[PDB]
Formats: C-alpha cells, structure tokens, sequence
C-alpha cells in the first residue's frame, strides 16, 4: 500500500486528464528536470522538492503561524493542497470533484489502481475518488525521490567531502548573518533533515512584479495579502506575509520570491541589503537599474530581523551564492553554471 | 549538592541528546516572592552602579538593574514594583547633571516610568535606605535633599510626575506612615511628623527629644512600614523603638543588644546596615563585634538576635565572614541575609539556627545595601 | 589554571570558563546574571548578530557550531568573566573574531555589552580549525 | 590590618590609610591620582564645602582640625581607597559626617566624587 | 628607597613645622615629555572607563581622564594634545547613544574640544590603537566604522567638526601617512592606500597581496608615524615590515621573531599589544611565551628584542609577571613598558637590560592599552 | 626708643590739637570705650562719622583700631591678589601712612598741610622734648620730618598690646583655660567648615600664631549703597565707592568694588557693619551671606528693613566662587555663629555684650 499508493500518485502526477481541458499535468508546471518547477497566474511556481518536510499548518504557542502549503499557506498540508490545485481556476481548473472522478473512471488503469487501494466502486463516489487522488498525489511527493538529501551540503555534513574556501565562507556568513533567523528549521540544535526554512510567514517588503501582475489579469488594483488570504485567517498582522521557502535547489529554481520578481539568485541576495546598507547602490535593483519599488504591503514588515545593522559586501554576496549552490540535489548539479 | 551550573549542564546535555529545540529569548524573572532579595552596589562612589536581584531560596541571580551615581533603591512591600532615584551626567562624571526616578516592572525589569527631578535635587550620600522611601500605598516616593537646606521632594509615581519640595526643619531620613505623612529625625533629637498637601506649608510637629546630643543614632535604622515600627540602634547597641502605627509616635522601652559585660569588653555594633527587624516574629538582629569606639563602619562577624518586646537575647550567631549589612526575609521561617562589601558576596543563612545555607558572589565592586519586600 | 595550556573542554558546569560551548566566548556567561545557557537576562536585548566557533563536545566527540549572541543594553555583568579563543581569527575575519561587540540587531539599538549566550546552530568545523 | 582595632596614626607616608591626617577620610587619597596631600588632581574641581575631624599628629602630640575637601567632577579614582571614622558622627551632625559627598561649591557645579585632600585648618578646641 | 608617599609626608611635616602656608588648588600635570606614558583601562567592557596619565621616570600617576564605553585614545607625537573618541548613553548603558571626540590640554587635562559624531558611528570593539588615528600634522582624527560596513570617519580637530564618512573596501585599521592619506589592511591580504579630498569618494589603491589567507595578522601591529614604519606580526611571530615613508608601501624583508626550534617547542607571541617598535634604534620588541596555538590573547612572560634591518635577535627578557601589553618610550635609553591586565599594574623596565625599575598599580579594572608620544 | 615712641603716640592719639579747629582727636572717632570705634550719632546714625568742622560726614564706617597692627603692609602677592594695607580700600600702605592721610583729610581732622601740624607740635613743650629725644634737635622745625615723626609715633602706639590683647573668650578657650558652651562650639565648627573660613582666617592651611579672622585680602561681597550715609556724605547719587580701585596706583578694573576683609575680633561690639555701616545688627550681617545660597524668599530680604537687600553698589568682581557655597545657614547655625563671634570680644569689652 505504501509503494502502491505512491506509484498511483506518480501516474496522476503526469496525467493531463486532471486538467480542465486535458492540457497540463502537475509535471507541466513542476518539471522533474528542473527541480519540480516551471522551465517555460500571479505567483511564481514553487519547487515540490522537500515540500513533504513542511509541517501541517498551525498556530504555534507564541501566536506565529507555521507550515502549510502554497505561498500563503491556504492549504493545511500536501493532500489538501492537491485537492485545491486540481480545482483552482489558475492551476488545473477542474470544474468540480465529479469531473475529476469521471476522468479517473475513464481510465482502466485507474479503476484497477484506485480500487486496489481504496475499495471497489471508489471511482463512482466523487468525494471519495477526489480525496483518494489527492492522497495518492501527496504520497508520491513524500517519496525519497522528492527529498533525497544528496546535495553537496549533505555530503559535507556527513563528512564525505569538504566545502571549498568560498563555500565554507558562504556557509559561515549564512549561519551568522540574519539569513539563519528565517532559513533554518530550528532556533538552535541541529536539524536531522534541514531544509533551510523555519516554515514561518514573513513580509520582507517585496515590490509588485509589474509585468507578472499585468499578465495575471488580476487587475492593477489587486494587492496580494499573502497569509491573510487563507480562509479563517483574519488577523491583520498577517497581511503581506508569505511562507519562508526552503532554499534547497534554490540555485536552479529562478526566478525568485512569491511573484518571480528577481530573475537572478544574486539579485535576491542583494535585495536584503536594502534594509542594512547606506550605499546609494543598495537602493537599486541591478536587474533594472531602478529603485527596488515600494512594498506591495507596507505593514507587518519583519524589520527586527531585516534591519540587522550589517551590509553584505560583494565578497560575502559571492560567498552566499557559492554556499546556496551546494544545496542543489545531486541530479541537478549539471544545471549549475 | 549539585550546583546550579552543574544542573544546567546536565539539562542542556539532555536537551542536546534528545534534539529538544528552544528559542533564544529574554527571560522573565520568576514572580517576586518573600525570598527575593535585592543587593545594591554603590561601588565605592563610582559614577555608575548596579543592583542584583536574587532568588534567596536558590541562591541565584535572577536579574540586574543599572543605576547612576549613589542611587536610592526602594521595593514596594506588596511585590508590585521596584524603583530608584538616580543621578547621571552628560560626560560620565562631569557636565550636565540629571536626577530622575525610574520605576521597574519586577518580572521584566523594564522601566515603566522615568521621571525627571528638576534642579538636580537629590542628596548624594553613601547609600541610606530611608533617605528615599515609598508611602504605604506605593503611590508616592519621597526623597531627601540636603542642599541648600534639608527638604523632602514629593514624586507622584501614579501620575509619573515630580510634585514639589517641602521645607522641613533641620532633620534627616524619611519614614512614611500614610499617603501624606512621614516622620524624620531631627538634629535636636526629636522626631518631626510632617503632614503635607499638594500646596501649602506642611504641618510639622515634633515629639519630645528622645536622645541627648552625645548618644549617636546610626545612619541605618530598620523601619517596618507595615508594623509602623522604627528600630534605631546607637553606636553602643542601645536600641530605640518607636511605634508610629497609630499615626503619632508612641515610644517603647529602650533595650540593650549587648550585655554590660560585653560592652566593657569592647563589643559594639558596626558595619553599614547594622540592624534588621522581622515583623511577624517581632525580632531584632544586630551586627556586632569587638571593636574600638570609632571603628563603627567596619565589618562585623556576629549577629545577636533579640525579642523586641522584652530585649531578651534569643541567639548570637558566628557568621563566619566579614559582614557589613544584614536584613531578613519577612516570611515564616525567615532567611538572614549577610552581605560582605569586601568579599562582594551575599551569604544566606537560616535565621533560626544561624547556619550558612548558600552564597552568591561577584556582586559588583562594593555591595552595601540589602532590600526585601514584606509581602505578608 | 595554566592560562597558556591547550584548553580542555568539559561538559559538567556551564558557569565555568572551560565549559565546552564557551570555546570562543569573550565577556561574561549569561547564566550568571539571570539569563541561561541560551537566553538573555531580563531587561537586556538579544542581538541578532553573531560570531561563530566550532567547539568540540568531549561528551559525544562531535564538533558543534556555537553562534554566540550578546545580550545588550546593560553595563557588563561582572559575573563569570571568560575569554577563550579556540579558532579565533583577527578582526579582518570578523565571522570568527571575538573582540567585537556583537550587539547589532538588538532591540532599541542596544549596543553595550552585558553577557553572551552559547547556543548550538550546527554540527560542523572549519578549514582553519577542526578537531 | 585588624580592621576593628583602634586606629593608629603615622606621620611617615601620606599614601597609606593610617597617615595621621586621614583620620576621617572616606574615599580615596588625592595624592594617588595626580593631586597632592592638599591639592586636587588636574581636571578635577575643588569643593569649598568641608567636613572636619580632630586628628592627632604623632609627630608633635598636637590634635589638629583637618577640614577635608573633596575633588570633584571625575569618577572615583580607584587608587588608595581608605575609610576612617575617628570622631565621625551620623548624618544629622553633618559637620562631622563623612558619607556625604562634600562637593558643594566646586566649580562648574561638579558633584561626583574623585578623591579627598587633607589640609589642616586649626588646632582642636 | 624613600617612596613618593614618604617624601610627601616629610615635606608636609616640614611645611607645618615651618608655618609655610600654601593655597589648596588644582594642580597642573608636569609638561609632557618622552617618558610620559598613558594607560587605558577598557575595564572588561564596562560602560565607563579611565585613562591613567603616568610619569614613567618617577612611576607616578600624574592625572586621569574619564571615558565612556570602549573609547579610543590618541596622543599627539609632539606633546601638544591628547584626544579620544568615546561613547555615552543617556541611562548608563541604555537609551540614546552619543559618540564624540574630546581633545584635552595635556597639562590641565581640561577638554578643549567636544565634537559630537553624528549617527553614533564608532566601532565598538576591545581596544585597538590603530582603529582611531591622528594625521601627522594633528589637525585630523580618523576613526574606523564597522556597521553597516567598513568606513572611516574624518574629524577636523582644527575646525572642531565632524566632516564626513569615507567609503572603503573590506579593510581594517587606519595608518595615516599624510594630511590626506592613510593605509588600511584588507581581508584579501593587501593594504589599501586611501587618499581623501574635501569632497568626493577617496582615491583607493591596493598593494600586492603580502600574506596568504592562512597567515593571521594580529589586531595590534605597531606603527611609527614619524618613521612610516608598520610592524605587523602574525600568530607565529613572523613579522611583516611595511615602509610607508615614500608615501607608498614598500614591503621590507620578512623577519622571524622566534627560531624554527623555538616554534617547534611551542613558542608563539600572545597577549594584547604584543609588539613595540623603537624608531631611533630601529628595533622590534615582541611578547612571547610557550603556548597552545589558540591561546593567543593570554599574557606572556617574555619579550624578545630584534634588529628590524637584519632580524638578528638582540635580547630575550624574562619579564617576571604575566604581561599583556608592551610599548616603549622613544627617547634615547628607552623604557620598556609592560602592562598586566590581571594585576592592573604597569611594570616599567630598562629596555636595554630588561630589568624592572618600578611599577604603578591600581590601574583600574582591566587595563590593556599603553600609548607614548614620539617627541624627538 | 620702642616704649618711648609708643608713649609719644599715646599722647598724640588723644590730642585734639591734631585737628584744624581742635575739636577732635583720634580718640573722638576711635573711642577706647567702644573697641576704638565712633559712638556718636550723626545724620546717618552710627554708620559714618563727623569731622572736625562739625558738618562733614564720611562715606565709610569708622573701623576698630584693635588688631590693625597685625595687618601686613600693602602688597600684590604672586597670585596677583592684593593684601594688607590700611583703610577699607587699602589706600594707605601701613599704619604710618594711614596716620598722615587722616590728619590732612578735610572730611576728618582737616589739618591744612604739614606745616600746620608742625606748628601745633611746636606749641607744646612736652612735644618739643618728646620728639627731640627720639628724632633729634630741630625735628619740629622741619614740617616734613615733624609730620612723619608724628605718624610714626601714632603707628607705634597702635602696635602696643593694649590694642591687640588676645584675651577674648576664644583666646582663653584655645589656651585651654575655659571651654566653649555647646552653642559657641557649634558656632566655631560651622565657622571653620563653612565659607566664612575662606576669607575670615589668616591662613589658607596650617595654624595662625595670632589669628585675627581675616586673610587681609580684598573682596567684593556685593553690598548695596547705604542710602542715608551716602546722603550724609554728600558724594552724590551718581557716586560709586570703587573700594580698592580708588587706591592711587591701582588701575585694574577687576579691583573695583573690593574692600579689605575686616578682622572679626570685637565684631559683636563694633556695629553697625560693613564698609558703609549699612547693617545695624550682627545677625543681619551674617544673614546677608544667605542671599548667595538660600532659595527661600526671605533670604533676599534685609530683616532690618523688610525690603530687598538692594542691587550691589558694584555689580562686577563679586567673590561668587566663595559666596555661592551651595549651603544655606539655618536659624540654629546663625545663632551658633553669633555666639561664636561674641567669643571674639576682648575681655574689657564683655560688659558691652549685655546691651
Ligand atoms: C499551471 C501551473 C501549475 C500546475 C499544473 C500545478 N501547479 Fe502546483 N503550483 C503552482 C503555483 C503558481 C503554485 C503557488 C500558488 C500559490 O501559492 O497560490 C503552486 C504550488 C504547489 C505546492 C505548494 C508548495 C509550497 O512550497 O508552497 C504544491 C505541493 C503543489 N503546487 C503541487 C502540485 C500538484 C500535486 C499538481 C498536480 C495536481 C500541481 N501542483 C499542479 C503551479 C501549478
Ligand atoms: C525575516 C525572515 C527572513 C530573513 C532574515 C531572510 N529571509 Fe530569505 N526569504 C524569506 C521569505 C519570507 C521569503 C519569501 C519572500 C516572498 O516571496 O514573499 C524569502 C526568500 C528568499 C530567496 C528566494 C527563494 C525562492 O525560492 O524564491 C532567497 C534566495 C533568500 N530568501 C535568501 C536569504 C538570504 C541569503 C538571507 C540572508 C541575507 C535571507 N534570505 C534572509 C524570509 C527571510
Ligand atoms: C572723623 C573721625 C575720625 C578721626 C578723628 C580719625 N579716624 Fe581713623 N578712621 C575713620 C574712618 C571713617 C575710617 C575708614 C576710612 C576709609 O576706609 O576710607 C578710619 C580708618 C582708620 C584706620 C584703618 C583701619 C583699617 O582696618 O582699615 C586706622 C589705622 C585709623 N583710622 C587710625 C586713626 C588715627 C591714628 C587717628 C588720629 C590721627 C584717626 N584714625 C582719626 C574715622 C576717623
Ligand atoms: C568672599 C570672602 C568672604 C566670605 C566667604 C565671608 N566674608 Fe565676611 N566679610 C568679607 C568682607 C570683604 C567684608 C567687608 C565687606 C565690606 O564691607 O565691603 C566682610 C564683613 C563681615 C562682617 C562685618 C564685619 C565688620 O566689621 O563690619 C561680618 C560679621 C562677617 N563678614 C562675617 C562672615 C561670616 C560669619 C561668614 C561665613 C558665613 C562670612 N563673613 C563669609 C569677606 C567674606
Ligand atoms: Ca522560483
Ligand atoms: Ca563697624
Ligand atoms: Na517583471
Ligand atoms: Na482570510
Ligand atoms: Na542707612
Ligand atoms: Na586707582
């Protein structure tokens, strides 16, 4: 049932029959050749790699939200996410659960596969069929293939090899500068399966991505409120906050941030200097030669963490890039420059 | 047996082996309770100073408070806050002087008020606890001024504002007994009762002179505001007791802390906070030793304990260190605190047996003043 | 006691200057002024800046990254003073340097030094300093 | 050495706590921070206020009135600290009281304690 | 044999016996000379600190200067003034920060300038002499800033005004060589020459890289501005000498303060100010001891003396105390100053024989920095 | 010579032949029954004295001659402070020069010139004998020598024990013959620890052999014009008494308004007080100093008038460093200082303390 459930999810994952007009599968936007992101909507498509390590969405005892799926956490976990994305008009866009069940019923392999795991006639019950498909998709993403922990960083932490001087400097910067306040699992101690995110929600004051927003059709009067958009969240302190992404594979999953606003990994690193540096250049996005832009949501910024008092000089930017490239899974190392 | 440092190592190691995570953060002090004790370090007149907040049960520093030049600490008896009157200058020890009162939350230690005192009016003196004092309701702080003349400043802690200076006669120390009344000790040997309003000359009355000019009353009497009991030793260990609990001073019989034989053999109190008073047991504790008549500010190695009502000696403890100040917790089976200015160490003893239980060292440069709350 | 001898870490007392996580501490141990091994005392401000050392833990034979953080905004505690410099590099390699007052990022712009905490942030070592 | 023994004056070293003019000094001897027995160190301000003690001089068997004056406006020197209290009375007899910071009258309103000088002002009587 | 305190007692007794009157007053320090030495006490990171002015010939404290948190002292080589960049806060160690430069008259010790530095721009670090520096004409003070990035502030001592901050690369320390030029040491192993205008980004030029990434240059090199000589030891006692006298860096031949055999037997430099240089003798002094490679900040008990031109060893002195910092006077027959942080004492030695002549104790809480003027 | 010269001075001191109309001697204004001061009521009370012409009033209060012989000759010390001399403004170098100045002053004894003084000396056979035996035959025929000799004799007389007996209760107590009352002893302790000691003690440190409770310096303590005396003197509403700057040869504007610190010996019996006799009562002179230290309203009010003390006559050069001590004398300490200053009264004047 473990292997079998995941194997069913693997077949679903590449099947365009789960899309409104049979045009795209999960693999369309999450290409395994590109760390399960889009090699070719208002938000950037995130990697599926290591998404299975994220806890279910919850409010912790200090009142911080953590975990969940989607950039705004609107899904509790992978199973709930799969159901949402199959029905979401901006992704798979299936009109309803009965339509999904009907596509499944049309395929003799799915009758066999789903009945063996969930019982005879499961595909005749739209709620049970849809829930089973979401569960199989979640199981598939929870396999080792999606989270293999075989990057250079992994090998170095196992003592199998060593960082280069530049990578070791980048590692030391990462763990002593503000990056570790958000892009490490734990506050202290050593994580067993580190994915370079504390699963929290933070507004880092990103500007709108003009061209993506234009193309989304959402209208220029649209504002993306991040976590506040999750149904049931009403707390106005959550407005503009987004889930901290895992930095695993980050070197190969550009463009960056929730809206794809920066094309280059170095730009994403330099953005943090806008909070710390007094140089005129720290104000300028190097990809455009113009000021970064005012925050899309000008409240709830994580100023305590971001206004660290220290600017990254170019050498430390080079070092962080080198360190972030060591978090690339083995099968993606050929993609590095 | 296991020290705090050892227990903490054992716990962090257990946390590490178990993969337990915790967030680095700013701790809260534990809730004020009867066994909390504060030690102030005037630091032999340094321009800046420190107060240590100590859990007397565990013998653990649980927090600190910084202060300026010779600040006067106070601690509300009910545990609700602590405060001090303090003095800073714009270039360490030179330049513009600012005197101010800070009020602190007793768990976060964050200042909840900072109240400027106009015209730099504090009396700068080696620290005497009853030179700055809270009224019983905790709403007002009264501080002493010496220059240009004796006067008492009135600070409204509730409204967070300086109110006024009161002119007083040639008198010293401030023992409040009500929201608008306090007592002082006058050069002429009487106490003065001062009843004051927001404006207007205060009403000042004097007791009879209760000591002659050649009997010397120490700068550190014990005063229990909850009992209205003022316990005032002289250089020879004769102890005056004045009951202010009715609102007017009634005098109690004077007692001797030392026997006639001990005084003939050179026993005399000495140190800084030489006397403590436990209100529920109605017991007095006095630091004494064999000493020359003019070595009255030296440390002492003994504490005598006497029944305040009869003068009967109940114990004489060999403290086993050079002790400058004492005080007690005001709970049932109290701790006797014994602070060494030279060792910069608070020794915490069982007040009934005199046994040293534990100690807290490295308390600044010259710690001198112990304060506890009477929460009962 | 021989101050020039190779430092010998121990895992039995966090208030002593040879406790294994203090291998590059400079200042005062927070646990001695009302903090704990990894928390600041009340009234002080926890810096976000840090310096790091790879400190060998004799108990388990592993070397852990300790990313020291200062607790700031109070005069120095004066209790449990310690200076160790295992793998400590000069100021031009500031990620390893421990004379600097690492109070950056502390609330209220606190920048005076009160004491330092010794939290673990990783299990690694360095080219210039490995067990 | 025995702190509780009767104080024993000498007239041979002004930097020691038993120098005869220090019989009621509280603080630090100015000679140890760049002053002298009866002058303040550079940078400090000489108070006009004083406290008095009658101090016995073993050189001539005379008791003299030492009218201490503080040097003010600097943090406490930390060198040659001493506290003696011969004839010292509590704060309500301030002319003989020595816990008070007698910095009144110092130039520039200086009121922090640096050290104390020990000049003679008269014969005791 | 007769100490300063005994000689003073005799003079006072003679004045009394003679009926000599004298006016109590504020003394002037003796005129600054080659044998004056300054000792700065960073007081183990205390919020307020002290500098001691000492006559090295008599071994006498001749004055003091108060400072704030980790101040940087500088001494004009010609004796005409001293200065520091210092930091205070409005409530001891908390509240609004003010950084400022004070210039002092070297005989009355009165501040003759108090120049605020905007936006609290100093680098707060255990004290390194070459993190704040005077230009050779004395008109300009340069100080290092670390946050948000390496930078150097320009303070005009003549106009008594902060001027501006200079952007620099990832470099450390400030060695001025002209009214408008200084050098810094860069992370990449080069020195940067920085030449600055009234206005404009400075002109910055790097030297060749002169040491590899695993050769560690200490925080306390010696620099003789009058010689243009930068003397820079590494952790192993290899000594870089850089000649700045032409206005550009010329790297002199490397010299080893320790033999190969000594290094294999564990000898390494160690302490705080580990290195001194005498300009007229062209001579290098280094504090060294047997020590583990990561005990580089512990005291050392020996000094080696070497010829700067040949590297030949001239002497090896057993200092007799735990010494953290050294320096020398710059006159003929120099004194060798040996400061112990732990003992709070400056030991004053004959530099030629190395023998201890006299000492000055009670130098605050953790004294660490010695500065002399090069007046010849 | 020594005794004989003082004896000649004794005769001159009481001889009204040394005044133009022969109405007054030194003893008229310096009456031995009143510690050598002027008991006579004039148009300004006892504040200022009336001269030989019966009409002219001085603008300053006649000081005691007791202990004036202990004052050093006028000089500038190495710190640039002037000290010593005679008169409230130091305009006489010493007693001998003072004597000549007063004999010729038209506001006082009013002798027209030295020859006129020599003429009067020549009229008296005892003077012919007394002066010739000490100064030589024919001395009284040379007006310069006659006059200088007379001034010398008068100076010698004032230097005798009668004028400086050191027999006050204070002196008795310092010799260990009696004790102060507790009030006197407190007054003494206050005087020597408060600012009074910075001006009214001979030495800055150490012990004086013959203390006269003045350091002989010149200070402006910021006194107002005594208006009734200034009216009586006729000097005019625009007159300013510049104190030491009025001494010939002193030109430094920093000396304006400074007067010689008076000995406090016999102070209790020599009111009214200050250089212009402005305060009747000893307690008022002491209370004046609280105007620099007390913040109470009453401290700026002269208790004799119930009005403000008044603007200083000379607002520049006040001794503020000494005066602004930071500490106010309460009534107990004022009582104590009065008791102590009363102990400085010579034995022969103790009966005057009753009144
Ligand atoms: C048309 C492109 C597209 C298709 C097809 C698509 N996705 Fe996505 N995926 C996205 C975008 C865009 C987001 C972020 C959307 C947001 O945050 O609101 C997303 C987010 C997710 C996440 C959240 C990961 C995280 O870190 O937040 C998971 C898991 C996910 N996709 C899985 C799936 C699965 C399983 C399928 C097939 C059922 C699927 N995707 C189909 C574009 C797509
Ligand atoms: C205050 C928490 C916080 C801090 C500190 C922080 N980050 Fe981030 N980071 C985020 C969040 C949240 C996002 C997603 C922001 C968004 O898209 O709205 C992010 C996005 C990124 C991305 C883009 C990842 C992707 O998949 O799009 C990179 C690269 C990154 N961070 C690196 C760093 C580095 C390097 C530092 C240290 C200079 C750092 N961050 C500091 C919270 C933080
Ligand atoms: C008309 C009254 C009068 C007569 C007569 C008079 N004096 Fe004076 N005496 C004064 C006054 C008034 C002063 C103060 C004047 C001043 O300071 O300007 C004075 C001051 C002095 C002083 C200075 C004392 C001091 O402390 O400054 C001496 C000495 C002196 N008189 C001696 C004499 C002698 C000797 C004679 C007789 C030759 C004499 N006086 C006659 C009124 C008089
Ligand atoms: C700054 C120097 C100075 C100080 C301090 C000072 N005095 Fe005086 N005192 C004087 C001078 C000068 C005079 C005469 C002033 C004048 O008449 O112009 C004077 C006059 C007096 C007189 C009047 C004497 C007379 O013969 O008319 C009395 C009484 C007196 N002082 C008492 C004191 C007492 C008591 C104190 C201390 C509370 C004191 N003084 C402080 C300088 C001082
Ligand atoms: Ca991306
Ligand atoms: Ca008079
Ligand atoms: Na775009
Ligand atoms: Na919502
Ligand atoms: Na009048
Ligand atoms: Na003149």
């Amino acid at each position: 049932a473990d292997d079998a459930l995941a194997a069913l999810g693997a077949q679903l994952f590449v099947d365009p029959a789960l899309s409104r007009n049979a045009t795209q599968s999960c693999a369309t936007c999450h290409d395994p050749a590109r760390a399960f992101t889009d090699p070719r909507g208002d938000r950037n498509t995130p990697t599926l790699g290591y998404a299975a390590l994220v806890p279910a969405f919850h409010r912790d005892a200090n009142g911080k939200y953590k975990g969940g799926q989607f950039w705004d956490g609107r899904a509790d976990d992978l199973k709930q996410q799969a159901g949402q994305v199959m029905l979401n008009p901006v992704e798979m866009a299936m009109p309803d659960r009965a339509a999904v069940a009907a596509r499944l019923r049309d395929d003799p392999a799915y009758r066999t596969g789903f009945e063996a795991l969930f019982g005879k006639g499961v595909l005749d019950d739209p709620e049970r069929a849809f829930d089973a498909a979401a569960e199989a998709l979640a199981a598939y993403q929870a396999t080792g293939e999606f989270s293999p922990f075989d990057s250079k960083y992994d090998r170095v932490m196992r003592g199998e090899e060593k960082f280069t001087p530049l990578e070791e400097f980048g590692y030391t910067v990462f763990i002593t500068w503000n990056c570790r306040l958000c892009h490490m699992q734990r506050k202290q101690g050593v994580a067993e399966r580190e994915t370079f995110t504390n699963f929290e929600y933070h507004n880092i004051g990103l500007p709108v991505n003009e061209t993506a927003r234009e193309a989304s059709g959402l209208g220029a009067d649209h504002v993306d409120h991040g976590l506040l958009a999750r149904p049931g969240i009403e707390d106005p302190a959550q407005s503009g906050r987004f889930k901290v992404p895992s930095l695993r594979n980050v070197a190969v999953t550009g463009p960056y941030m929730h809206n794809g606003v920066f094309t280059d990994l170095r730009t994403a690193i330099l953005f943090y200097n806008k909070y710390t540096s007094r140089r005129p250049e720290a104000k300028i996005n190097p990809e455009t030669g113009a000021p970064w832009g005012e925050p899309e949501v000008a409240r709830n910024l994580s100023l305590a963490e971001l206004q660290s008092g220290l600017m990254l000089d170019d050498g430390r930017v080079d070092a962080l890039v080198a360190f972030l490239e060591t978090l690339t899974d083995r099968r993606y190392e050929p993609l590095l420059e | 047996q296991e020290t705090q440092g050892q227990a903490a190592a054992r716990a962090a190691a257990a946390d590490l082996a178990a993969g337990q995570d915790d967030e680095p953060r700013i701790l809260e002090a534990p809730a004020p309770d009867a066994r909390r004790v504060y030690v102030n370090d005037p630091a032999h007149f340094a321009a800046v100073t420190q107060q240590f907040v100590i859990d007397g049960e565990a013998g653990r520093v649980i927090g600190m408070i910084d202060g300026g030049f010779l600040p006067n600490p106070v601690v509300a008896d009910d545990g609700s806050f602590i405060a001090h009157a303090s003095t800073v200058f714009s270039r360490i020890a030179r330049g513009e002087r600012t005197d101010y009162v800070e009020v602190f939350d007793p768990v976060t230690l964050l200042p909840t008020a900072d109240i400027e005192l106009p015209d730099a009016p504090r009396f700068l003196v080696g620290t005497y606890p009853w030179m700055t004092s809270l009224t019983p309701d905790g709403k007002t702080l009264l501080f002493y001024q010496f220059s240009p003349a004796p006067a008492v400043g009135v600070v409204d802690l509730e409204g967070k504002a300086f109110k006024r200076m009161l002119d007083v006669p040639d008198c010293y120390h401030i023992f409040p007994t009500a929201p608008d009344t306090f007592f002082m000790h006058c050069r002429d040997g009487s106490l003065a009762k001062v009843a004051f309003g927001t404006e207007g000359t205060p009403e000042i009355t004097h007791t009879e002179v209760f000591h002659p000019e050649d009997e010397f009353l120490i700068n550190h009497p014990a005063y229990s505001q909850k009992a209205g009991r003022l316990v005032w030793p002289t250089y020879t260990g004769k102890i005056h007791q004045i009951d202010l609990s009715s609102g007017d001073a009634k005098f109690l019989p004077a007692v001797e802390a030392l026997t006639e034989a001990e005084r003939a053999d050179g026993w005399r109190p000495g140190g800084w906070q030489q006397v403590a008073y436990h209100r529920a047991l109605d017991r007095i504790y006095l630091l004494v030793d064999q000493r020359d008549e003019w070595r009255h500010k030296t440390a002492s190695r003994f504490v005598v304990v006497l029944d305040a009502k009869t003068g009967e000696r109940l114990a004489k403890f060999e403290m086993g260190h050079e002790i400058d100040s004492i005080n007690v917790s005001q709970d049932e089976k109290p701790l006797l605190y014994a602070l060494s200015t030279g060792d910069k160490t608070l020794y915490i003893h069982d007040a009934e047996s005199g046994e040293e239980l534990r100690s807290v060292n490295q308390l600044g440069h010259g710690p001198q003043v112990i304060t506890t709350a009477d929460m009962g | 006691t021989d101050p020039r001898a190779k430092w010998v870490p121990q895992d039995n007392d966090i208030q002593a200057c040879d406790y294994w996580r203090h291998c590059s501490i400079d200042g005062n141990i927070c646990d001695c002024s009302g903090g704990s091994l990894t928390n600041c005392p009340p009234g002080t401000k926890l810096a976000t800046a840090s310096w790091v050392a790879s400190c060998y833990n004799p108990t388990d034979g592993q070397s852990y990254l300790i990313a020291y953080r200062d607790c700031c905004g109070y005069n120095v505690s004066g209790r449990c003073p310690c200076l160790n410099t295992e793998g400590e590099l000069p100021v031009y390699r500031p990620e390893f340097a421990n004379d600097i007052i690492w109070c950056f990022g502390a609330e209220d712009d606190a920048m005076t030094y009160h004491c330092t905490i010794s939290p673990i942030v990783g299990k690694a070592s360095h080219h210039h300093h490995h067990h």
